[PDB]
């Protein structure tokens, strides 16, 4: 079983330095072609950087000069040292196992990406509110209920029901931009009304910036005023 | 008694670049002005020699190494490059002494449908050493379980076609390449200009 | 250097029909291409390499063809899961340039959406803000309007929508809008309400709420 696994990411100022690191098991990272390749926000795939077995590495024009590209044989993994970074470096990198000339074989194995976000803007955690069920337990049909993920930066936050348990009906929004500069998302799942009173309801939301980890339970409103 | 160039230059197959023909040529005249000047070669760089001086100098040995690459890889056949070809099919050295001569043969060496008799090797662990060559067609071990001969995953065939079609753009087209090699060891000149 | 041209842009098809994604090279580049997908918060997926090899693990109605310049990715039977941007990418040579993308959504029978309407939790109202929150579940077409009232007042400016992406069982869409208000403002009235208009609802459906639960 194949696994890559990027890490590293975040936000960093304009002009500053990050290290992406990419976990390898399943194959030898020191035998194979890697490379980087990355995607900005609602933009196309680019390729930046391999390093071949041998030791040879090459780098995209729009990197050359900034980004260096390397692997420890002992840790089986690849990293990608990313200094005088823009605005336009902004977006999520991938490690991928594979070369782009004279290699027919593509890229065949990915990591999950890691998001870049390159700004001079602070970091805040979310605030997690319930979008409690309107619908009583007793009127026999589908109540849906949600948690609000309110005032965060940067991107991205990962919302999970019932520490995955609960997917099926979860419907987790992409992310707005408020005027005040930070992001607001909400998540929501549609349930049995009948289950409202048998089935507790949390989210999971994890923001890696701030390192905030909120688990939210989600009740139905009470009488009390 | 004229040096054999014709055979080199002008044979009717070449060789895999993985599998590189090497031609040692010895006791004979040879007249590298008719091949510096020629309009047939797109390429001839020379390196510790000057090439409007070859049919003044004397050395013990010539090598004639040939083989097929493409257009845009020939300018990995010089001292100090990287690259699939000078890291795993043929490796110069950094004190290297001789010239390199390239010519496009997409009219030969390119079919319809694609030329697959060509090879490359994709996958090796380290580097060549200079004038290494290496004809291992053993399976490529990509990951911790041994292959026992088997391609498949984290097992690959090490050498790959180049599939050259007449259709490809002129940096994917193949290139024949000639490498003069001249070495002066503590042993005769046996190979001289037109004295 | 490479051009590649990949065509359409987007695509809309019903389940069951045969997609063709076309890919131009500039210059002739032999079998050098590879074909992937990509879903929604996912990294691209390989399907298809050497312009015409199955990638292991991947249906057979996903199939390329071509060799020089032109190429192909062809889905002889798209599924709902199908739902992706697919992208051409050359491999002959640095620094191995990827198509645009074809975003493949998935044409479908009209659905009206499920309307929910959430007053803010007492949680957030004490920290000064309120958001009031308006859900349009599994709906088709994505084309649907919501219009916040505030005691019959049309409300624009100060709300934010979201839309998912096509769900991958089901392919309709779900849309999330979001009414923000100071608390002070949110006080100052009784009757919240969001009205939404789409093909599959004959008339707008309403979803409201009195603030204090009244
Ligand atoms: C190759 O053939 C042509 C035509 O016969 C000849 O003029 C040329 O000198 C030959 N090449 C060499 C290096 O002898």
């Amino acid at each position: 079983e194949v696994q890559l696994v990027e890490s590293g990411g975040g936000l960093i100022q304009p002009g500053g330095s990050l290290r992406l690191s990419c976990a390898a098991s399943g194959f030898t990272v020191s035998s194979n072609y890697m490379s980087w390749v990355r995607q900005a926000p609602g933009k196309g795939l680019e390729w930046v950087s391999v390093i071949y077995s041998g030791g040879a590495t090459y780098y995209a024009d729009s990197v050359k000069g900034r980004f260096t590209i390397s692997r420890d044989n002992s840790k089986n993994t690849l990293y990608l040292q990313m200094n005088s970074l823009r605005a336009e470096d902004t977006a999520v990198y991938y490690c991928a196992r594979g070369d782009v000339s004279g290699y027919r074989y593509g890229l065949d194995y990915w990591g999950q990406g890691t998001l870049v976000t390159v700004s001079g803007a602070s970091t805040k955690g979310p605030s997690v509110f319930p979008l409690a069920p309107s619908s009583k337990s007793t009127s026999g049909g589908t109540a849906a209920l949600g948690c609000l993920v309110k005032d965060y930066f940067p991107e991205p936050v990962t919302v999970s029901w019932n520490s995955g348990a609960l997917t099926s009906g979860v419907h987790t929004f992409p992310a707005v931009l408020q005027s005040s500069g930070l992001y607001s998302l909400s998540s929501v799942v549609t349930v049995p009304s009948s289950s409202l009173g048998t089935q507790t309801y949390i989210c999971n939301v994890n923001h890696k910036p701030s390192n905030t980890k909120v688990d939210k339970r989600v009740e139905p409103k009470s009488c009390d005023r | 008694n004229l040096c054999p160039f014709g055979e080199v230059f002008n044979a009717t197959r070449f060789a895999s670049v993985y599998a590189w023909n090497r031609k040692r040529i010895s006791n004979c005249v040879a007249d590298y002005s008719v091949l510096y000047n020629s309009a047939s070669f797109s390429t001839f760089k020379c390196y510790g020699v000057s090439p409007t001086k070859l049919n003044d100098l004397c050395f013990t040995n010539v090598y004639a190494d040939s083989f097929v690459i493409r257009g845009d890889e020939v300018r990995q056949i010089a001292p100090g490059q990287t690259g699939k070809i000078a890291d795993y099919n043929y490796k110069l050295p950094d004190d290297f002494t001789g010239c390199v001569i390239a010519w496009n043969s997409n009219n030969l060496d390119s079919k319809v449908g694609g030329n697959y008799n060509y090879l490359y090797r994709l996958f090796r662990k380290s580097n060549l050493k200079p004038f290494e060559r290496d004809i291992s067609t053993e399976i490529y071990q990509a990951g911790s379980t041994p292959c026992n001969g088997v391609e498949g995953f984290n097992c690959y065939f090490p050498l790959q076609s180049y599939g050259f079609q007449p259709t490809n753009g002129v940096g994917y087209q193949p290139y024949r390449v000639v490498v003069l090699s001249f070495e002066l060891l503590h042993a005769p000149a046996t190979v001289c200009g037109p004295k | 250097d490479i051009q590649l041209t990949q065509s359409p842009s987007s695509l809309s098809a019903s389940v069951g029909d045969r997609v063709t994604i076309t890919c131009r090279a500039s210059q002739g580049i032999s079998s050098y291409l590879a074909w992937y997908q990509q879903k929604p918060g996912k990294a691209p997926k390989l399907l298809i390499y050497a312009a015409s090899t199955l990638q292991s693990g991947v249906p057979s109605r996903f199939s390329g063809s071509g060799s020089g310049t032109d190429f192909t990715l062809t889905i002889s039977s798209l599924q709902p899961e199908d739902f992706a941007t697919y992208y051409c990418q050359q491999l002959i040579s640095y620094p191995g340039t990827f198509g645009q993308g074809t975003k493949l959504e998935i044409k479908r029978t009209v659905a009206a959406p499920s309307v929910f309407i959430f007053p803010p939790s007492d949680e957030q109202l004490k920290s000064g803000t309120a958001s009031v929150v308006c859900l349009l579940n599994n709906f088709y077409p994505r084309e649907a309007k919501v219009q916040w009232k505030v005691d019959n007042a049309l409300q624009s400016g100060n709300s934010q929508e979201s839309v998912t992406e096509q769900d991958s069982k089901d392919s309709t869409y779900s849309l999330s809008s979001t009414l923000t208000l100071s608390k002070a403002d949110y006080e100052k009235h009784k009757v919240y309400a969001c009205e939404v208009t789409h093909q599959g609802l004959s008339s707008p459906v309403t979803k409201s709420f009195n603030r204090g639960e009244c």
